[PDB]
RNA sequence: CGGCUACCCACCCGACCCGUCUUGAAACACGGACCAAGGAGUCUAACACGUGCGCGAGUCGGGGGCUCGCACGAAAGCCGCCGUGGCGCAAUGAAGGUGAAGGCCGGCGCGCUCGCCGGCCGAGGUGGGAUCCCGAGGCCUCUCCAGUCCGCCGAGGGGCA
RNA sequence: ACCCACUCCCCGGCGCCGCUCGUGGGGGGCCCAAGUCCUUCUGAUCGAGGCCCAGCCCGUGGACGGUGUGAGGCCGGUAGCGGCCCCGGCGCCGGGCUCGGGUCUUCCCGGAGUCGGGUUGCUUGGGAAUGCAGCCCAAAGCGGGUGGUAAACUCCAUCUAAGGCUAAAUACCGGCACGAGACCGAUAGUCAACAAGUACCGUAAGGGAAAGUUGAAAAGAACUUUGAAGAGAGAGUUCAAGAGGGCGUGAAACCGUUAAGAGGUAAACGGGUGGGGUCCGCGCAGUCCGCCCGGAGGAUUCAACCCGGCGGCGGGUCCGGCCGUGUCGGCGGCCCGGCGGAUCUUUCCCGCCCCCGGGGUCGGCGGGGGACCGUCCCCCGGACCGGCGACCGGCCGCCGC
């Protein structure tokens, strides 16, 4: 079976595969159906923007992607409470709420409540009769626009601190080194052993 | 850009008929029938051609003006010569010898003019 | 292109390019990698050494995200920032050094390669190699650890 | 290279007074082989499958 | 050019729907043009054929200026019969010859209560 | 039915072919040798006004 | 064309015609059958938009982000002038147009 | 009158019935009574090499989205803060992990089987190596004078892959 | 349960006007433009044209049917085309329910033969056993599950299982309709293009075919004669019966007849001739063409040369102007010009933030404004090519009139 020289192959075609083969011959039709559905939904909900519910600022969990930031599902109950709006009214306002998410960092809490405040300040809703408060006499001629695309108020485009340039300090030549990381790893590896040794030494005293 | 156009026209082009072992280029402005670079009349900046007159006597000579290129409306000047068998033969020869104007294919133009005059004689 | 394949020029030849003595039988030697240890051992040991057996310890539920650590070299350390930064540092108006953060570009560890320019730099990375750390300090640069 | 001017023609057939310059796309390398390759490989996209 | 995605250009489908058309569609298919002096009078181009109207052959073998009258409209065969357009058999008996209604031009129509309505509807639609 | 019907082409090669065709459409020889009747045409790139 | 105002209606019934847009240029319509050199009729705006859609060798295209005009291989594609130039024929060899056929 | 041939006939010579298994086939080895139609190396996934094309330490929108409803449009055009991602740009260990710049000059400490310092270009050296450069020497109407004019080369140098 | 400052609304029928994005859904009928001249043909849709506004329409030149090959002769097609009938929602006139938000004080807060363990099977990539199941053992409330290697000690992170409902993107070789095809073209394509799951076969489960083409129109052969009839000889229709009721076209194997040739080593076959025959080209003692010159007779305008004159070629002055390739320059189009840049300007602004409404840059965050950088827009001044970018003035030398 093998030849002179070649990469050994293990094709996973030993099963009866020809009776289950998904050909994507309906891909243009599926894309057309999805586009027509999007257009119909946007036309039915015209005063509200596409992908209406605002989504919070979400950091990636894993260490591979924790350097960038992305969108999420909904704002936390703590963020809603700091914003000052009720939990159940945010859904009809247009704010997606995620009750399962917790808040561990005030650095993200302040960013989320600031995003919520910006959304609330930019938001303009329509009443049934002018007897409802928190509105104006004229609704900016359909708010200058009916529907928004790719994010209700703002995407999650990444920003970065500048830290343009600075003068090197005196001890920076001997501040850090590879030996520093090596010592850190050695201490993290031998932390508990040293504690047990100190314990058994104090036991003898 | 004569060779650049010839590298495209030498094949995959219209007017070309090679049903038998010989090939023919058959352009509206061409002296011989060979599909060659030295006889093609559509790619050069200077081209001479002869044709039987539409009235029924005489020979029309088409010359590439070269004054305005890429303007096929006035890119060709057409003259009519209706003389005896020798006066036209000498005028066509002078038209290529006095001016530089593509000194080759002079014999080709002369042979085609004589051959069409032979058919116009009856 | 069937008109360009070989089967067209094989019409009229009874064996169809497979010989009269040994015909084209359906899997005459075996199906797949059959007999990797016998009657194919010569090929399997000449062209695929180390194929049979186990070597290392097993790691259940391995995640490729933990071992994610791209490396950047010193010759590429200047391709991350723009070109005007290098000329502004070479102008040398004072003892100020540009800061080149590799975390933005996507590298976590900096590895050592030679031929560095004589301009001081401030590098911020999670990991540094010994050779790179000595070579950046031999020019007057600084290394900053991040997390 | 040289990019001359091309006059505009009116709806009656004569040349208008305005004039526009020749774009740089018309001086691109003429590649019949590349054109034929692209045409051959792109014409196979609109065909429908057939089977027994 | 065709643009409605609900009408077909298939030759086989068109032939099938034409050969198996119901009787109320065969009467619309079997339509004949009107004469020039009558077209300007009625402001209509064509009109279906009935049993009482007169007609004049314009093309075929039995063509000419002799005015004729229809006697049978054979919807099944998409044909009409004329009393004077006939032929002799082997034994000498007469039999009508079939000519398609598209190859014949009408000169006279039976003024019926429904025919006038169809005429005025076509005229108002042509406007 | 799962035969490889469609073939994908690089966008750069697609644009290369388009520019090649546009540059070839501006030469009178290449368009005359295709079969078009351009003997009476004043200018080969026919640029008309916006009224059309 | 560009910025349709009803030209498709006026050009949709002429046989052999083809309707094409500047923003959507199709090779199947520009070079039918695999042969280049199809006769084209442009508009003023359609002709002015080409410099911004494809760009020149100096500046890149504005509509397309990372696209530039293809590079040009032979700067002078005329072999006749190059072979007949004095610089080439200055250091050439003798023609030597003798046949030297077979001698009996 | 001239005419090869897909017409027929005769003589002279040579001439065993085709296909494949076999060292050996015309065989007393197998299949074929004859004729017409159909009939057998295809397609998918993966791998290796070679070739053509485009870009180039980058490359690829095949997955989705956008423009206008479209016969040709199940096409084509675009995304640019959609490059997430695949391949390559870094390898070596079972793993914890580590992870690629040489050469010249001068000085000091015992220039010590000896480290450091300062300046420079910056991927070492040897033997081959297409090509290129320099080049003694001689090659063009009577003469000392010349830049083109006729026009190759001994030897030597930096040396692609 | 107090305190505080607030909210008058929502949900189910009934009559109507105007719309809903392709301009909501379903159904019937209608809507542009030659059949005009001439000539082929059995038959026309074939064949050139319809005055200088290109014979007419075109948002309708797809397709079908019609004696063949139609944009205009006929349903049909384009058209936010019209008129008619039926169904569903958006706004408005009776009827029944009807206290939300925050702080503080007090109380309440949970699913059991189930988790888990032992054991035995099936399964999983899941390995000291991922999941399921059978038997046995079978609990707790600072508890229990999980944290990918079994076990003990300690800490940490996450969730609240043994109760339930829910459209979305997803799949569809059956069903009801539709559209399309680089597929098949009657031994192919579904077994089945046709009275096909039919004829037929086996007791039954079940197996399962073959089979399209007259003619434009039957106009399917009247009538006379032979034969009892099958059939045939005349005649008749059709352009055609050489299309006569499984009848378009009509090959090979095979067979009959006619003509030619040949015949004891079966026939056949390759090399080279001869004889006969069909047929082909020529008209066979009589057939080669074109150029120049010297002679023999006639008729014509031009050519030599000059003049009028247009059209093209060539370079000199690059002349009055055109643009390409580079360097400055008006710092001018930066506000009545564009992009990018981890290059800047915290003595610029706006919204936050630290310290003592206000003050302090003491520092930081997001957005906007503007300064320098590399690519682009106009005139002047010049550097090179005047080249496939081109005009006039003047000249030599051509062509036709
Ligand atoms: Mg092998
Ligand atoms: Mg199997
Ligand atoms: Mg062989
Ligand atoms: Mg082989
Ligand atoms: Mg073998
Ligand atoms: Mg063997
Ligand atoms: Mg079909
Ligand atoms: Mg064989
Ligand atoms: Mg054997
Ligand atoms: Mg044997
Ligand atoms: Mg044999
Ligand atoms: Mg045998
Ligand atoms: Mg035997
Ligand atoms: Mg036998
Ligand atoms: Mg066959
Ligand atoms: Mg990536
Ligand atoms: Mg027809
Ligand atoms: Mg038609
Ligand atoms: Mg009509
Ligand atoms: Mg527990
Ligand atoms: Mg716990
Ligand atoms: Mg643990
Ligand atoms: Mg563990
Ligand atoms: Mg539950
Ligand atoms: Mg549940
Ligand atoms: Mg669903
Ligand atoms: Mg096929
Ligand atoms: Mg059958
Ligand atoms: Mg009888
Ligand atoms: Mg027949
Ligand atoms: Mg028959
Ligand atoms: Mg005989």
């Amino acid at each position: 079976a093998p030849s002179r020289n070649g990469m050994i192959l293990k094709p996973h075609f030993h099963k009866d595969w020809q009776q289950r083969v998904d050909t994507w011959f309906n891909q243009p039709a599926r894309k057309i159906r999805r586009r027509k559905a999007r257009q119909a939904k946007a036309r039915r909900i015209a005063p509200r923007p596409a992908s209406g519910p605002i989504r919070p600022i979400v950091r990636c969990p894993t260490v591979r992607y924790h350097t960038k930031v992305r969108a999420g599902r909904g704002f936390s109950l703590e963020e809603l409470r700091v914003a000052g709006i009720h939990k159940k009214v945010a859904r009809t306002i247009g704010i997606s709420v995620d009750p399962r998410r917790r808040n561990k960092s005030t650095e993200s809490l302040q960013a989320n409540v600031q995003r919520l405040k910006e959304y609330r300040s930019k938001l303009i809703l329509f009443p049934r009769k002018p007897s409802a408060p928190k509105k104006g006499d004229s609704s900016a001629e359909e708010l200058k626009l009916a529907t928004q695309l790719t994010g209700p108020v703002m995407p999650i485009r990444n920003v970065y601190k500048k830290e343009k340039a600075r003068v090197i300090t005196e001890e920076e030549k001997n501040f850090k080194a590879f030996a520093s990381l090596r010592m850190a790893r050695a201490n993290a590896r031998l932390f508990g052993i040293r504690a047990k040794r100190a314990k058994e030494a104090a036991e003898q005293d | 850009s004569a060779h650049l156009q010839w590298m495209v026209v030498r094949n995959c082009s219209s007017f070309l008929i090679k049903r038998n072992k010989q090939t023919y280029s058959t352009e509206p402005n061409n002296l011989k029938a060979r599909n060659s670079f030295r006889y093609n009349g559509l790619i050069h900046r200077k081209t001479v051609g002869v044709e039987p007159a539409a009235d029924g006597k005489g020979v029309v000579v088409v010359m590439k003006r070269r004054s305005g290129q890429r303007k096929p409306a006035t890119s060709y000047v057409r003259t009519t010569i209706n003389k005896n068998a020798r006066a036209t033969l000498s005028s066509i020869r002078h038209m290529i010898r006095k001016n530089k104007y593509r000194p080759d294919l002079r014999m080709a133009a002369i042979r085609r003019a004589s051959a069409i005059l032979r058919s116009q004689k009856p | 292109p069937s008109r360009l394949r070989k089967t067209r020029k094989l019409r009229g030849h009874v064996s169809h390019g497979h010989g009269r003595i040994g015909k084209h039988r359906k899997h005459p030697g075996g199906r797949g990698n059959a007999g990797g240890m016998h009657h194919h051992r010569i090929n399997f040991d000449k062209y695929h050494p180390g194929y049979f057996g186990k070597v290392g310890m097993r790691h259940y539920h391995l995640k490729r995200n933990q071992s994610f650590c791209p490396t950047v070299n010193l010759d590429k350390l200047w391709t991350l920032v723009s070109e005007q930064t290098r000329v502004n540092a070479a102008k040398n108006k004072t003892g100020v050094a540009p800061i080149i953060d590799v975390v933005r570009s996507g590298y976590y560890k900096v590895l050592g390669k030679g031929k560095l320019p004589k301009q001081p730099v401030i590098v911020k990375a999670k990991f540094f190699s010994r050779r790179a750390e000595e070579k950046i300090k031999g020019v007057g640069g600084a290394c900053v650890l991040v997390a | 290279c040289a990019r001359p001017l091309i006059s505009v023609y009116s709806e009656k057939g004569e040349s208008s007074g305005k004039n526009v310059t020749l774009p740089a796309v018309f001086k691109a390398p003429i590649r019949p082989d590349i054109v034929n390759f692209v045409h051959t490989n792109l014409r196979k996209n609109n065909r429908q499958p057939y089977a027994v | 050019m065709k643009f409605n995605p609900f009408v077909t250009s298939d030759r086989s489908k068109n032939r099938k729907r034409h050969f198996n058309a119901p009787s109320h569609i065969r009467r619309k298919i079997m339509s004949s043009p009107l004469s020039k002096e009558l077209r300007q009078k009625y402001n209509v181009r064509s009109m279906p054929i009935r049993k009482d109207d007169e007609v004049q052959v314009v093309r075929g073998h039995y063509k000419g200026q002799q005015i004729g009258k229809v006697v049978q409209v054979y919807r099944k065969k998409y044909v009409i019969y004329i009393e004077r357009v006939q032929r002799e058999k082997a034994n000498g008996t007469t039999v009508h010859v079939g000519i398609h209604p598209s190859k014949v031009v009408i000169t006279r129509l039976k003024l019926d209560k429904d025919r006038k309505k169809i005429l005025e509807r076509k005229a108002k639609s042509r406007q | 039915t799962w035969r490889r019907w469609h073939r994908r082409v690089n966008t750069t090669q697609k644009r290369y072919a388009i520019c090649s065709a546009l540059a070839a459409s501006a030469l009178p020889a290449l368009v005359m040798s295709k079969g078009h009747r351009i003997e009476e045409v004043p200018e080969l790139p026919l640029v008309v006004e916006d009224k059309v | 064309y560009n910025e349709d105002n009803g030209i498709i209606k006026a050009f949709r019934n002429i046989p052999g015609i083809t309707l094409l847009n500047v923003s959507k240029l199709n090779i199947l319509k520009l070079a039918p059958g695999g042969h280049v050199g199809r006769f084209c009729i442009w508009t003023e705006s359609a002709f002015r938009k080409l410099d911004e859609l494809y760009g020149t060798w100096r500046k890149a295209a504005s509509l397309k982000s990372n696209y530039n005009l293809p590079m040009h291989k032979m700067m002078n594609t005329d072999l006749s002038r190059i072979l007949k130039s004095p610089e080439i024929q200055r250091a050439l060899r003798a023609p030597r147009k003798k046949i030297h056929r077979r001698v009996l």
